[PDB]
């Protein structure tokens, strides 16, 4: 028997079952930088302007 | 009573005049400070929003299936 699988052999990437489950965190895996608060909530005009040795507003 | 009625402004509107720019540059003054406190912690801390040099961006890493062999 062995039909010739010829130029369809491969490519088709292929589906398989595993009964191992799969790794979490693979290799090093850290942990995460703690980000940085973002700017939020409604924002008026600054207060008394440029605050500069003199110049108000 | 000629003079001051017409020409000048009660020792009311000038005294709180001086009481209310005293409030305008008190607060700014001690705002002021407070400025440079926070700008003189950021290059410490690097917390807040002033002081951010960009890292580069995660965004293009290729996570895509590569190469089997390895990483
Ligand atoms: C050049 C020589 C140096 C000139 C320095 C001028 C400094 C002006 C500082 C005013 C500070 C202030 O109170 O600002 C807030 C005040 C806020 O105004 P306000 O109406 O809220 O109450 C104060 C009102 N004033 C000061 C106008 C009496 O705004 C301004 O002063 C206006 C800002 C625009 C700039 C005005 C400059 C006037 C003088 C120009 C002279 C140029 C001469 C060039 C050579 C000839």
């Amino acid at each position: 028997g062995w039909v010739r699988p010829d130029l369809g052999e491969l490519s088709k990437v292929t589906k398989v079952k595993t009964d191992r489950p799969l790794p979490e965190n693979p290799y090093h895996s850290r942990a995460r930088p703690e980000p940085n608060p973002e700017v939020e909530g409604d924002l008026k005009p600054a207060r008394h302007g440029s605050r500069l040795f003199f110049w108000t507003m | 009573r000629w003079i001051a009625r017409t020409f000048f402004d009660a020792p009311e509107k000038n005294y709180e005049r001086t009481m209310a720019i005293l409030q305008i540059e008190s607060e700014k003054a001690e705002l002021r400070l407070k400025e440079l406190e926070v700008r003189r912690l950021m290059r410490a801390k690097g917390d807040g929003p002033w002081f951010q040099y960009p890292t580069i961006d995660k965004a293009l890493i290729d996570h895509s299936p590569k190469a089997t062999p390895d990483n």
